């Protein structure tokens, strides 16, 4: 890779720019995903310094999202990069990239049974939910991830009264008042809350 | 004293203005097309 | 016309050259607060505070809820979800709005 | 005049600041006569090198009329005449033309990006900082990052700009100011991010600190994992710290840990503690901290661990009996006198 | 004299860095569990 960076920020010194951003990006296609983290690097430097909105943005957000990647699979249990990582893919605007995000993100179930983990993973789940209901405008996916989030509730351990409050607010946004109040019902028998 | 909270615009970028002058400039060409 | 035919950015006349940012650094000249003396306002804000929860403990017999515990944990995470509530309960009382609406048309 | 004048600029003087004064006494005297394309014409003949020069400036062997285009006097009066009289165009060129000949000072940076704020235009602003901190190595870029990163926080960029932005100026970063940097990527993890991001960067911050600035970067670490979590949370940091720090305040951290435990009420652990403590200090050269232990003991404690507490003293005592720690006894005891 | 006592500190804190004998904390006899109990317990005293 050292050969690319020293032939890149050669022609970046003859002030050819075009041909410097042709070097960097032959480099990053036929080379592996892990021998071109310098020279990637190096192409977000450039861009950022010499490019224009679009491209700087755009190589930011390769840059954060191997830098994720290797996070996450560092330790898949840290549900904060896993948060940081949806949004960054929110903010890049691909809802299918989103959509495998939330999905790998839902797959690592939290195996213990603390209150502070399965809050955490109960953020996570509105928060995607929020996602598909802001931008991806699927209410029937947003229903489905509701209804798998109340079906993977420890409700006989332990409850949570803000997802019950945020399937409310999204069913009376929906104008099912009779779904609501059913589902108001049904989570006063299954666990009755004085917030509820 | 209380300070007076103006609606302090954030100032656009003078290349976010120019891209819009040249979207106009460019529809204004695809009308006169 | 030197005084105004230059900018006087990177000239000095009363020398007969460039100007020194050695004898007048650009650090004086900005409206804002530069990152050096920021983070020594940091530094100093968390020593008066720390002084002051040491003169508290000292002052008191022992702990009380709200020095063990300031807040409650996973509290970012809510503040995340209000700065999205600050649009979702926007169009959730717009919601609520119409269907009173509505609802004041069958009563009525 | 003016051919005669021409004649001037055709002498070869001794020092290249007589001809950059030819230059701009022609620039001036044209300036005074409303002539001021006039002028930056004449300066532009002035400077006229090829794209590929890199002739020495103090080389006292060539003639002065080549080696003067790599003068910054001449450039420095000249891009002030153009800002001050032509568009932003061409003075983006003479920058552009002064970062190519390869005589620009981080000051030449900031007054690039200040012309461009100026105009409003904040990310060629951006783009000119951090080309700056390209062709500045370190020790020279801590000046171009406290304004980049100010004004960064300023606008209010993406969130994994900002967070790229600090992991690109951290990277190669000297300890002392390393301290600062950690100190802001910390403080804007808590403003616009996640808490527990501000605790693991807290944490390598206390890792990569100069020596002398360590304890106080624990200090900032200990008092805002209190003010965010627990005190359980804040536990791990103290035997943490206990572990990697110098004697002495390995010593004031342990002193902490204690008032935090008999704080609490666990006044074993604070005991422990307070052992721990008494095994790397010396009583005739530190008697504060024994002194300490005993009003601890006195507040809390029995005839039992007293006793504990005399026999560890008269231990530890006799351990430091060496030579050397006999001559730094008598060394500060005479010193304090 | 001076100087050879500076050389025999160094050696003595090059040996500082490595006598340490590990804090070996007790197991505190309240666990976190029942410190949250606490606080929720405070915290509905103090909202009552």
């Amino acid at each position: 890779e050292r050969l690319f960076i020293a032939f890149a920020r050669f022609e970046t010194r003859q002030k050819e720019y075009e041909r410097a951003r042709a070097i960097y990006k032959f480099g990053l296609d036929n080379l592996p995903r892990s021998r071109s983290m310098q020279l990637h690097a190096q192409y977000t430097t450039f861009e950022k310094q010499f490019g224009d909105k679009e491209g700087v943005e755009d190589v930011v957000l390769t840059k954060r999202r191997r830098l994720y990647e290797e996070q996450v699979k560092e330790n898949p249990k840290n549900y904060d990069v896993w948060f940081d990582f949806a949004r960054l893919e929110e903010m890049g605007g691909d809802p299918d990239r989103v959509r495998e995000v939330y999905e790998r993100a839902i797959a690592q179930v939290p195996p213990t049974q603390e209150k502070r983990h399965w809050r955490r993973y109960i953020f996570l789940f509105l928060f995607y939910a929020i996602w598909e209901e802001k931008d991806a405008k699927n209410i029937e996916r947003a229903r489905a991830i509701y209804d798998t989030c109340l079906n993977l509730i420890p409700h006989k351990k332990f409850t949570f009264a803000k997802v019950w409050i945020a399937k409310a607010h999204f069913e009376i946004r929906q104008g099912n008042l009779t779904a609501a109040r059913k589902t108001l019902g049904r989570a006063i028998g299954m666990c009755p809350k004085d917030k509820l | 004293k209380q300070e007076p909270k103006t609606q302090e615009e954030l100032e656009e970028d003078a290349a976010d203005r120019d891209r819009r002058e040249r979207e106009l400039r460019e529809a204004r060409e695809l009308a006169e097309r | 016309p030197v005084l105004q035919h230059l900018s006087l950015r990177n000239y000095d006349p009363v020398t007969r050259g460039p100007k020194l940012g050695f004898e007048a650094p650009p650090t004086e000249n900005l409206n804002t607060l530069t990152l050096e003396e920021k983070a020594a306002a940091l530094e100093a804000e968390a020593r008066r505070k720390a002084q002051e929860e040491q003169e508290a403990a000292a002052q008191a017999r022992g702990l009380d809820i709200t020095t063990l515990q300031p807040k409650k944990p996973n509290w970012d995470l809510k503040r995340e979800f209000k700065q999205r509530m600050a649009v979702l309960d926007v169009r959730t009382e717009n919601a609520i709005a119409r269907m009173v609406r509505e609802r004041l048309a069958e009563k009525k | 005049a003016r051919i005669i004048m021409e004649k001037a600029v055709k002498v070869p003087f001794k020092s290249v600041n007589e001809l950059a004064d030819m230059w701009i006494e022609w620039a001036e005297m044209e300036l005074r006569n409303k002539n001021f394309d006039e002028a930056v014409r004449i300066m532009a003949k002035a400077t006229q090198a090829p794209k590929r020069s890199t002739v020495d400036y103090f080389d006292e062997s060539l003639s002065p009329q080549q080696r003067v285009h790599k003068s910054w006097k001449l450039w420095s009066f000249y891009v002030d005449l153009v800002e001050s009289t032509s568009s932003l165009e061409e003075t983006r060129k003479i920058y552009e033309r002064i970062f190519e000949l390869r005589i620009a000072t981080p000051q030449t940076v900031v007054n690039y990006a200040n012309l461009l704020e100026e105009h409003h235009y904040y990310e060629e602003s951006f783009k000119i900082y951090e080309r700056g901190l390209d062709l500045f190595s370190y020790p020279v870029a801590f000046e171009l990052w406290n304004l980049y990163l100010t004004k960064a926080v300023d606008r209010k960029i993406s969130i994994e700009r900002l967070r790229d932005l600090f992991e690109q100026a951290i990277t190669d970063c000297p300890p002392k100011f390393a301290k600062v940097l950690y100190l802001m990527y910390g403080n804007l993890e808590e403003e616009r991010g996640l808490a527990r991001h501000a605790m693991r960067i807290y944490e390598r911050a206390t890792r990569a600190v100069a020596d002398e600035d360590r304890a106080d970067m624990f200090n900032f670490y200990i008092t805002k994992s209190a003010s965010n979590f627990g005190l359980a949370s804040t536990r791990p940091i103290y035997e943490r710290a206990i572990a990697t720090l110098p004697d002495n305040e390995a010593r004031d951290m342990c002193l902490k840990f204690a008032d935090m435990e008999k704080r609490l009420g666990e006044i074993d652990r604070a005991r422990a503690i307070y052992g721990h403590a008494s095994q790397f200090c010396d009583p005739r050269t530190n008697p504060e901290f024994w002194a300490k232990w005993e009003q601890f003991e006195v507040q809390h404690g029995n005839e039992d661990t007293f006793k504990e507490m005399l026999r560890v003293k008269r231990s530890v005592q006799a351990k430091y009996n060496t030579d050397v720690n006999f001559i730094a006894s008598q060394a500060l005891a005479r010193s304090q006198m | 004299a001076a100087l050879k006592a500076g050389q025999m500190q160094k050696l003595r804190e090059a040996e500082q860095s490595s006598k340490r004998k590990p804090l070996i904390l007790p197991a505190p006899q309240v666990s976190d569990s029942e410190l949250d109990e606490i606080v929720k317990m405070g915290m509905i005293g103090e909202r009552a």
